């Protein structure tokens, strides 16, 4: 069965309290988590999908001054169009190359999906690590 | 399909719409927009390709145009091929 998420759902979360060099930490650790900002705003609100959801989280970026700052014309259209911004080269990986959000506990043995506090920004070579080629 | 063999058979202007399009969404989704930055890529050559449109060198001008005018540079300083005939 297609994996659950790719259905509707209600957005849950607290969230980080960040700064806007944000971005510049998706290459760290596990990734950055979702900002309080971004997560005020879909405090339950219905999505649709997960895209659905990251439509959303990646347009908040552009409402928000601070969150896409760091960004240029080309990201910042795309940010404020509900799409990922993209990588430094050191991080886009050949075919991967925009910013994915990913999950600290796996899917599988209960990951909520919809749930921002497990929500991490991962470059590709992030997702790619953790997730160990795929 | 209706693809180009590489830069030499772009015009400069041609070129420059494709940059334009790329830097403003000009489409509708993300998954046009990966390939048309792979595509801009791997015609004229250039190592770094997508992280020049993306995040900008401090000394350039960011912009269709100037992007452009960087990839025109860029050739003729390592003696490639260059445009088609313009």
């Amino acid at each position: 069965m297609e994996s659950k998420r790719n259905k509707p759902g209600k957005a849950t979360g607290k969230g980080k309290p960040v700064g806007d060099k944000w971005l510049d930490d998706a290459g760290k650790d596990s990734g950055a988590p979702i900002p309080d900002r971004i997560a005020d705003k879909l405090r339950d609100k219905e999505f649709k999908s997960f895209d659905d959801f990251r439509k959303a989280v990646w347009e908040e970026v552009s409402k928000d001054p601070e969150l896409s700052k760091n960004l240029n014309p080309s990201n910042k259209s795309s940010v404020s169009k509900g799409y990922s911004p993209f990588t430094p080269k050191n991080q886009q990986v050949g075919g991967r190359k925009v910013y994915e959000l990913h999950h600290d506990k796996p899917i599988s043995q209960g990951g909520e999906v919809y749930d921002m506090d497990n929500i991490r920004v991962t470059t590709p070579k992030r997702h790619i690590d953790i997730h160990r080629g795929k | 399909m209706e693809l180009k063999h590489s830069i030499s058979d772009y015009t400069e202007a041609e070129f420059l719409q494709l940059v334009t399009t790329i830097c403003n969404a000009d489409t509708s989704s993300e998954e046009e927009l990966v390939k048309l930055v792979t595509h801009f890529e791997e015609m004229t050559e250039h190592p770094s390709g997508s992280d020049l449109i993306y995040y900008p060198k401090e000394g350039d001008d960011d912009s269709p145009s100037g992007i452009v005018n960087t990839v025109k540079q860029w050739r003729a300083a390592n003696g490639k091929s260059g445009f088609k005939q313009g």
